[PDB]
Parts: C-alpha cells; structure tokens; sequence
C-alpha cells in the first residue's frame, strides 16, 4: 500500500499533460511547479486532486479514502524527483503535497457517518478564529535518581513513559521536563454555509476546523475559503474524572488547504505583494488603457450596468473606490490625514439610491450593510460584553471596524436618532475611536468610508424651502461628507420613456479583470503629489467656494473643503495613472463638487 | 416463548400476499428481502396492519412489548438473508428495521402517554422543537492489540460506556503478561443519530395550562425528515433512561409522518389527472379560482382575482447580476368589518408554508430573527422569525397600522432584498427569506372620510407605500341594495352552514393546493414586441399621478409590477410567453385599487 503508490505517484507528477492554461505545451506541469518550489522558497506544492483522476483512477481512490496514510506517500515521492535541484538550491523544512478540489464536493448538512476520516471539500464564511494551542510531539522525561534523559516520541498518538532509567532502575523515576520537549502549533476556526446553498426556511449552521503548524494563521474572520481537510470524529467523556466516555461523537475538520478564489469581488490589502506578480503583459494593457483621452468615462460608465444614466454619482463612487494620497504626516505631528472619502446621497424615492449601495456593497470585499432602526450607537463601534466564560468584560468591534478597508454602506440615514447619528462624527472624520468604559481605555483606529443614502424630510423634495431644510442634518455632520449628491429627478416625460425602454430590456436576456487588475494596479505603484501649477488653482477655488455658498444658504463651506478639493483632484490623478496632479486634475474635481448640489 | 415466535414470524415475511401492487399477487417482503440482500436498501417497515391480518393475536403480544419483537425480526431477518443471496452478529447487520404502526390504535397526545403505557408501541402528535443536527453514534466499537496483532470488538447499549484495556485474548496474556489495546474509529460501526424535543398543540390544552414536553430520539434512517416549527405524528416505543427509583423518560421514534395538511404530507402526491386537465384548459379556469377563494364571503370579485396572483406569484430575473425578486406583495386598506382577518385567515390555510402575524402581539425582533443566549452555556445562538420560517411561502401580518414604528422598519429589509442581515454581537450573516408579504390595515382613524384625501388617511411613509405592488382600498359603502344582497347571503350561511348554490360550485382546498403548485412552475418569457405597449401605460400612469391632486407616490418600482404582475396572469394560462391580453388585465387591476373613491 505504501510502496505500490509512490512508483505511482511519480509517474503522475512527472507525465502529466492538460488541456488547459496557467498563469495567463510547457509539458512538466508539477515540475514547472517544482521548479519554482526550487527558484523561491514557500515549500508547499498545490497539487489538484483531479488531474490525479485523469491520470489514474485507483490512486484517487486511495487518497480520498485514506488520506492520512496517503500524504506521506505523497510528500516522500516528491521529495525524490526534486533530484534536479538538489545541488543547486538546498532549503532545509521539507516539500509538502496539498490535495485540493476547484469546486466543492458537500455540504455542512450532509456530512454522514460514512465519511469520517476521508478527504472531504465544504465551503463557508469564516466567522471567528482563536489564539495559539500548543500540542505536544516529542516527550522528553528525566530521572530524579540517574538524571538521564531519554526523548521519546509519540508515533500512534499517544505518549507512553518508559518507567526504567537505562542506569539506575528505579523503575518508576522518569518526571516528564514539559520545556524541554517540542511542541507545534494548533488553531480553532468555525464556517458557516452561505446563504446559497441551504434548505428551505432555515438557519446557517458551523462547523470547527482545526489548523495546524503552518496554516495556523492564513485567514481572517470575514473572509469566504473553499476549505479542504479530513473529516474526523474524537470521543467526549462525562466527566473529566472517569473513564466512562458517552456515545454521541463529536466532529471537527483537520483543514488540509485553503482556497480564497473571490472573482466577485476586487482585490483586498492582502495582495499587495500579489501586484508585482502581475503578467508584464497586463501592465502594458493598462498603461495604455490609461491613455486614452476618456478612460475617465470609460471605466465609470461600467459600474453597475444596470442604473440608467446618473452620470455623477458613478463618477463620484469611481472616484471612492481610488482615494487621495496616503501622506506621512508623522513628523509635522499634525497627526493622520484621512485619504478616504465619504460621500451622501439625498433625494425623492424611487431614485435608485439603495439598489447602488446593495451594488457597491457586493462589489468591494471588507464591506457592511446597516440600516437605520436596525443598529444602535455601540453596536456600529465598539461594545463591551461580559465574556461567558472568564466572566469578565471584554471589547468587541462594530460595524465601522469590521469594514476597516472598504465601504460601509449605510442605508436610511435620516431614521437614525440623534444619539446613534452623533457617532459618526468621530469615525469618519480623524479615522480613530477612543473608548473609556469600566475596564478597558484604549484608542482603536480604522480606514473606513461611509457612503451613506438619506431622504429629504416630508420624503417630498418641496421646492419652497431651502437646500439646508430638505436635508435638515446639522452643519456639523454635512461638513464631513466632501459629496452631496441631491438626485433632483421628477417626471421628466423623456427621462420617464427612456428609463422604462431600458428596464423593459432587462426581460429579454468593458470587462471586469481589466478594471479588477486596473484598481490592484492604480493602488499599487502610484502616489500624485501636488505641483505648482496645480496649487495655484486651488487657493482661489476656495476663495470663491465662500462667496458663493455664503449667500444662497444651500450648504456653506468650511476649510476643511478645501482638504477635500485635494482629496478629490489627487483620486482624479489616480485613475489616468499620472503621478502628479497638474491644473486639470482640479477643475475636474471641482466641476464635480459644484455641479451636484444642483 | 420465543423460539416459536421467530418461527411465526418467518412464515409471515416469506407468505403474504397484496393485491393492490397493481399487478398479481406479489410478495410485498418477497421483494425487500431480495433488495436488503444486495444492499440496495437499508429500512424495512414492517407493517402491522398486515400481521393483524392473519394473526390478530401476534400485534397482541407486540405492542405489548415491542422491545423483545423487535428484536426477534431482526434476527428472522438476519437468517432469511443469505438464503436468499466477522465475530459478533451485529457488525455486519447494515439495515435495520422499524414498526409501522397498527391502524387500531389512535393517535394519543403527548399528555395522555402516562407511565401504564412504559415499553409499549404508542403513537404520538405534537409540534416539533429544537431538532438537533446529525452526530454519529457508535454501536460496535473495534478495538486492536497492536502487540499480538489481533482485533476484538465489544457492542454498546447505553447512551455512555466504559472502554477496555485488556486485549482479554488468554493467548497474548498468557505469552507475556502485557499489553494494551487501542481504539479505532475504522472498523467500528456508528449510525446517524440525532435527538429532537416535541410539544402539544397549544390548541389542545386546558383553557390556562402549560404544554409539556418529551424527547424523541430518531436515528438511523428516519433522520432529516423533519423541520423545526412543524406539525408531525410518531411512532415508536417509550422508555425509560438507564443511570432512586424515579425515572425520566424518552420516545424513541420508529416512523414519523408529516401531517402538515391536518391529513398527511400529500405535497409529494400532487398528481393532476386528465380529468382535471379538463377544468385547466377551459376558457376561463382563472376566473374559477377567483370564485373558489373563501366562498364564504360575499362580493370582492376583484380582491380574491389578486390574492390568488399573490399565491401564483411572478418571475425573478438576474441580469448582470442585479437580482429582481419575484414575489407580489399587498395591502387591504379599508373600513371596519369588510372581512379582511377573513381572506388573510384563508390564504393561511391555502399556503404550503406559512404563518401568520398579528401586529399589536409581534416585536420587530421576532419578525426577522432574534439572537438569544444559552443560561446553561452562555453562548449566543440565532433562531429564526416569522418571515424567516416562511421562506418559499406566505405570511400574513393583520392589523399593520397598529405596530410600532420601530418594529416595522424592519420589513424594507426583507421586501426588496429578501435577506436579512444580522450584526449584533455573536453573530454575523445575511439568512434567506423569501417571502411575499399579505397586510391588511385600517386607513386613518378606523374610517375613511371624504375630507382628508389619500396619504394622510392612510399615514404609510412613501417608501413602504412603494412597496407594495398593490395597496388595495376597500369601503363599508352603506348602499341599501348592496346591504340587502350581503344580508340575504350571511343568513343563508347561518341557516344551512355553507354559500349558496354560486354559478361554479369551489373546487377543494386539497385540489387548488396542487392546481397552483403544479402552475408555477412555467417560467414563461416577456415578447420585445410588447415593450412599446407597456412603456406607454407606465408613462401615462406617471403622468396622472403627477397631474392630480390626490394621488399616491408612484415610482420606477411601479413599471416593476405591471411586469411581474401579468407573468403571473400569462402563468395561470399555461402558456409560455406573455400576451398582449394579459398586460391589460394587469393595467385594470393596478385601476379597479383605488376606484372605491370614485
Ligand atoms: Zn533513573
Ligand atoms: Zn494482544
């Protein structure tokens, strides 16, 4: 069983061949594999369970059958036919072999006691993780009589004393040195099934997982994996005293591979290091992409292919999703700059706001969705709980710190009582939250950004009154959103017809990698810093910003616009990847910020 | 004795006969026996109606004790095996086998089965509670003498059990006094177990009493049948658990029949004949329907031709990704006693799943879903509400005036979207509800009054207004020829307890409950030809509401309904696309809504 499969084995990594594209025929594909094993480190080797089912079909019913007495096998016959370069690059752990599967194989519902101990695949949204457990591998005793030190190991998964020191013969002397012996890492995760893939009017369930040495920290609450791991079930005994363990099993997954596969979504802060392993193909695609003369107006007006036309606010939640620069204002001891921005969308119903939070939520990854009777003051921050166990109070993370790199959409801002609105006012301004309760004084901090969606008061933009009594939110809260979007629309007769031709269409029956690596690419490699000429534009576009807003008593401005006018005209030099903002980059972003208030 | 019964028995399995195979006298066990020997089958439900049909003494002594019996049978089952094709005789058994109860015998109630009934087959009916999740119990647990190289077993009965160290093999003692045994969960055996609570229907309790409890353990085959919140009848024997002389007690389940229609799951058996095809294809079987929709009450021809599109419901698109939903919801806006808790109590009864609400007795927290902690271990779990365990149905909510405006901004969530996304502090998930909302609501102060026009003797905020595909608005007109014919009808009710004799006598609850499932499911299509017809409609609609000085807020959600309002009609018809003389019949109910006021 041992020796009939490695021979195997090899053959497999050796003689594969498929009809498929990698990396964006170069015939040794483990080896290619193997090859970069051997150029880098990171000794771990993906190898797809299925390709093992083309090449053969009485291996891949021995792997996911018995899988622990499998992987050895698997990691020893790769050890051998890295002979190519052993000379050339020695590392030292070992190479490792991780079976995987592209698409799931179950559910968390119909896991069945035919499947314990077997290779089995799940999916799920990872809900909390926990610290560090050691767990013991090499014992290591010593005796009170010949102080000799034997080092035994645990093979079955138990450890056994040996009871006679190979001097003296006491025959029970050996205490066991606990830091002396050799312990290895051991972490506790829970699933939860998607929302998809689940019966008839019922609730998620969970599932523990159990990492081990080296994936013990490769995912973060919040994240949804394809996880793969054997499928095992340990006794439980009534007492922590007797022997008399009960009859009901309890099950866990012994996680074997991860796989954070998220084409729905962008690319999140973890794919940094990811941007220099992109095809120099690709960056002359996008190099070029951003010369044309409206690549503006080409990305924007494909967000969301659904809306009808509301040209700003795409532009303004494109213009969201790049940011001002990331300054270093350490020394000035000024504090931080906030780089993000928020943005309000006020108007009559029917107007289509919260269909494009519901978009934006499902397109950035590290989002939320609130509402606005459904979240209270601490539960969009930070609360205290009394911890079940230990009995003591512990911090907990809201909502505006779950998100933290991303958007957090915020529905029905209007119905929010004064106390939980005044919350914001901290979060979304200095990019910070000092808490001060019974037992804990700490400062949290997070890079979040709001994109919040009200109503007029009366829910009737009436145009009798004034621009600051439809909104009818304090100074000091509009002044922290840089982009108020009043979507005025009525029954235009022609807006009317062409919006309905176009909903009708939906009845019947640019791409997305190239604006998913575009944004990866414009985060990446670029940082616009302010000119001369520039600068010059945007002292006098804030001495005519208070004559104007002075007057009207739509909305005045305070200086802290004029942060934002910069905030806007760097995240304009982003998008054409320009790298220094010059006098365009502010008439621009301040055409925008005058023509949405109207 | 029993020698001779297992001799009885065997006769019985290999002898009976059954006519209504709907061929020839077959063998109705002649046929299992063959499928349990080539593992094709697991269950065997033996029926007692046919032992109590040629030995009416045999079903005496069984549910008599119904603990030795069933054993019996699976002994003269575990001989019949090989004549038709390890160590213990019970590891190698692989199906197992359950009594269906005798027809005699009548469904007791949880609160009758005392303690002269202990050991015996009972039958109970009640409501389920808290189903737990399927855990594997072990039965035959193999243990191994890594030392001598052998294999024992040992069998367990008990809910725990004391494991062994002996390796009891007098060979391995004898060679060398020493050596110890290991468990292994290979060749043991478990078996899908999962335990479930049950209550009284709080129907059938005394005026003021509080229901009582007991626990079924259903195991084997019979698990993941039912659902939590469900109506269920079981089967199976009453013990007592082992470890003074008090004792508590379980029902440890052998069949259970869900009996959700008030007879028994007949969903399953939804077959239309010929016969009945008859009636689907006549000019005008939309309008029986109507008719045959709580014939009770007299009038509202128009209000059941809408509450039946409400059960039918329209189709769900998925363009570019932006879902549009597909359900229908409605509101009954009108005078005092029109009978609305009437036609809301009746389309509950005409739903496969579904619940029903009262606004002055329900919490916005128990509509959604609630977290709620664990006293025994401190953890907080999720459990579901309202609109939750009416996910694929209906659910009623009257008296919608009357809940607080705290609580009802917790429906927008579940109207559009149709998720409910929960992030308080144990738990973070979007649960599926898709359910199609039925409010009834008095308009302004319990009367309508000509002085005040709409929206403000109706005081729904416009963006719930909106909502709603079709706020219906009934009157109590006192017309003396309307009074004369409702009063003519009510008291031929009360005389002979039923309608009558109308132009179509109503079709069964039973038959319109499968009618309406076997007409869902068409899918039909929308035709390019008609956008241009329908666009006009939309326009002209906002144009009159925008033109008038009483109207509601119309809005792009209204173009919406006109669309999945005439998918609904074109799916009662059969047909496959939709037609140009169903988006007028669309068109005139969205106008026979609000003409009560004209
Ligand atoms: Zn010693
Ligand atoms: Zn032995």
């Amino acid at each position: 069983n041992v020796a009939a499969c490695k021979e195997n084995f090899q053959r497999f990594l050796q003689r594969f061949i498929d009809p498929l594209a990698k990396e964006e025929i170069t015939e040794p594909l483990y080896m290619q594999r193997l090859g970069e094993i051997n150029v880098i480190g990171e000794p771990f080797l993906n190898v797809n369970c299925e390709h093992i089912k083309s090449f053969d079909k009485n291996l891949y019913r021995q792997l996911i059958s018995y899988p622990q007495e499998v992987i050895p096998t698997f990691d020893m016959a790769v050890n051998e036919i890295f002979f190519d370069r052993y000379p050339d690059s020695i590392l030292e752990h070992q190479i490792q072999v991780r079976p995987f599967n592209a698409l799931k194989t179950k559910n968390m519902r119909n896991l069945n006691p035919e499947d314990i101990d077997q290779l089995i695949t799940i999916s799920g949204m990872v809900i909390r993780t926990s610290q560090l457990i050691p767990e013991m591998q090499e014992a290591f005793f010593q005796c009170q009589v010949c102080a000799h030190t034997t080092r035994v190991e645990m093979d079955r998964g138990r450890i056994a004393e040996p009871s006679v020191c190979g001097r003296c013969h006491t025959t029970h002397s050996m205490a066991l040195i606990h830091n002396r012996s050799l312990f290895s890492d051991k972490q506790m995760i829970k699933l939860q099934e998607s929302p998809e893939d689940m019966p008839a009017g019922q609730t998620p369930h969970t599932v523990i997982l159990f990492a081990h040495n080296d994936l013990v920290d490769k995912v973060q609450p919040g994240d949804r994996v394809n996880v793969t791991g054997i499928y095992r079930a340990v006794p439980i005994r009534v007492n922590p005293r007797v022997s008399n363990v009960k009859s009901v099993y309890k099950t866990h997954i012994d996680v074997i591979h991860y796989r954070k596969t998220d084409a729905k979504r962008l690319h999140g802060l973890d794919e940094e290091a990811e941007q220099k392993l992109f095809s120099e193909k690709r960056v002359e695609l996008l190099k070029e992409l951003s010369r044309k003369p409206d690549i503006y107006e080409r990305l924007a007006s494909a967000l969301a292919p659904s809306i009808y036309e509301h040209e700003d606010i795409k532009k303004g939640i494109l213009l969201q999703l790049f940011g001002g620069t990331r300054k270093d204002f350490s020394h000035t001891g000024r504090g931080k700059f906030r780089a993000e921005i928020n943005i309000l969308l006020c108007g009559d119903p029917g107007t289509s706001k919260s269909q494009l939070l519901q978009y934006v939520y499902n397109l950035v990854p590290r989002g939320q969705y609130t509402s606005g009777k459904g979240s209270s003051a601490v539960g969009l921050t930070a609360y205290v709980m009394k911890d079940p166990e230990t009995r003591q109070l512990v911090l907990q993370t809201g909502a505006l710190v779950l998100s933290d790199n991303g958007i957090c959409c915020i529905d029905e801002f209007d119905k929010m009582n004064e106390s939980t609105r005044s919350v914001l006012h901290e979060v979304m301004e200095q990019q910070t939250l000092s808490i001060a309760k019974a037992g804990i004084i700490c400062q949290l901090n997070a890079r979040t950004s709001v994109l919040a969606a009200a109503n007029p008061i009366e829910s009737q933009w009436n145009p009798k009154k004034t621009t600051i009594e439809n909104i009818q939110l304090p100074h000091t809260l509009l002044s922290r959103f840089d982009l108020i979007f009043l979507l005025l629309d009525p029954q235009d007769e022609a807006y009317d017809r062409r919006l309905a031709h176009h909903l009708v269409a939906l009845y019947y029956q640019l791409d997305m990698a190239v604006l998913k690596d575009y944004i990866a690419y414009a985060h990446s490699t670029i940082m616009p810093r302010l000119s001369e000429e520039a600068s010059q534009a945007l002292i006098e576009a804030y001495v005519d910003m208070r004559k104007i807003g002075s007057s009207r008593g739509m909305v005045s401005a305070y200086p802290r616009q004029l942060e934002s006018l910069i905030r806007l005209a760097e995240a304009h030099a982003k998008v054409r990847l320009s790298n220094k903002v010059e006098a365009i980059d502010v008439e621009e972003a301040k055409r925008l910020h005058r023509e949405a208030l109207k | 004795d029993y020698a001779l019964e297992k001799e009885k028995v065997k006769k019985f399995l290999q002898e009976f006969y059954q006519d209504d195979e709907l061929g020839k006298k077959q063998f109705k066990y002649g046929n299992q026996l063959v499928r349990l020997a080539h593992r094709e089958q697991v269950a065997l439900y033996v029926d007692l109606d046919d032992v109590a049909e040629d030995d009416p003494e045999l079903v005496d002594s069984i549910c008599e004790n119904a603990r030795r019996y069933a054993k019996l049978f699976a002994d003269a089952v575990q001989e019949l095996l090989p004549q038709y094709k390890q160590y213990p005789a019970e590891l190698m058994r692989r199906f197992e086998l359950y009594f269906q109860g005798p027809s005699s015998n009548k469904p007791r109630v949880i609160r009758e089965v005392r303690a002269d009934s202990v050991g015996k087959l009972v039958t109970v009916r009640g409501i389920v509670t808290r189903v737990s999740e399927v855990k594997p119990k072990m039965v035959v647990a193999t243990y191994t003498c890594d030392q001598c190289g052998a294999e024992t077993y040992q069998p367990i009965q008990s809910p725990t059990f004391m494991p062994l160290i002996m390796c009891p093999s007098q060979e391995c003692q004898t060679n060398r006094s020493g050596g110890r045994l290991y468990l292994q969960t290979r060749g043991s055996r478990f078996i899908k177990f999962q335990e479930m609570k049950m209550q009284e229907h709080s129907d059938q309790v005394p005026v003021g009493n509080i229901p009582r409890s007991i626990t079924v353990l259903v195991e084997g085959e019979n698990t993941r049948i039912a659902q939590p919140g469900d109506h269920v009848s079981v089967t199976g024997i009453f013990l007592p658990i082992l470890r003074g002389l008090l004792s508590e007690t379980y029902l440890e389940a052998h069949r259970i029949v869900k009996m959700n229609k008030s007879e028994d799951d007949e969903s399953g058996a939804g077959e239309l004949t010929r016969e009945e095809l008859r009636q689907i294809a006549e000019e005008d079987f939309y309008e029986k329907l109507a008719a045959s929709i709580a014939p009770e009450i007299y009038g509202h021809e128009d209000v059941k031709k809408a509450l039946l599109l409400l059960l039918v419901g329209g189709v769900d698109q998925s363009p570019r990704g932006m879902k549009i939903r597909g359900n229908i919801n409605i509101c009954l806006m009108g005078d005092p006693g029109v009978a609305k808790s009437q036609l809301l109590s009746y389309i509950d009864r005409l739903a496969p799943r579904s619940q029903y609400t009262t606004g002055r007795g329900s919490s916005g927290v128990g509509l959604t879903a609630a977290v709620l902690r664990d006293s025994v271990s401190g953890e907080l779990t999720l459990e579901g509400g309202a609109l939750v365990l009416a996910d694929q149905g209906v659910c009623c909510i009257d008296e919608f005036d009357k809940m607080a405006e705290a609580d009802r901004t917790a429906i927008h969530e579940v109207m559009e979207q149709q998720t409910i996304s929960i992030a308080k502090a144990g738990i973070l998930t979007t649960l599926n509800a898709r359910c199609s909302i039925l409010a009834a609501a008095n308009p302004a102060y319990g009367r309508y009054n000509p002085r005040r026009s709409l929206e403000q003797n109706i005081q729904l905020p416009a963006a719930l207004l909106s909502r709603f595909d079709l706020l219906w608005l009934i009157q109590d007109r006192p017309d003396r020829d309307n009074d004369l014919r409702l009063a003519q009808h009510i008291t031929y009710v009360h005389q002979h307890s039923r309608q009558p004799p109308s132009q179509f006598e109503p079709l069964d609850m039973k038959l319109m409950r499968r009618y309406i499932a076997m007409c869902r499911e068409k899918q039909p299509m929308v035709p390019e030809s008609l956008a241009d017809y329908i666009t006009a409609a939309y326009v002209e609609m906002r144009r009159e509401a925008w033109a008038s000085k009483d109207a509601t807020y119309t809005s792009a959600r209204t173009l919406l309904a006109i669309l999945r309002l005439s998918t609904a009609l074109a799916r009662l018809r059969m047909v496959d696309v939709v037609e140009k003389e169903d988006v007028n019949e669309a068109i005139r109910l969205m106008e026979m809504s609000k003409d009560s006021l004209l």
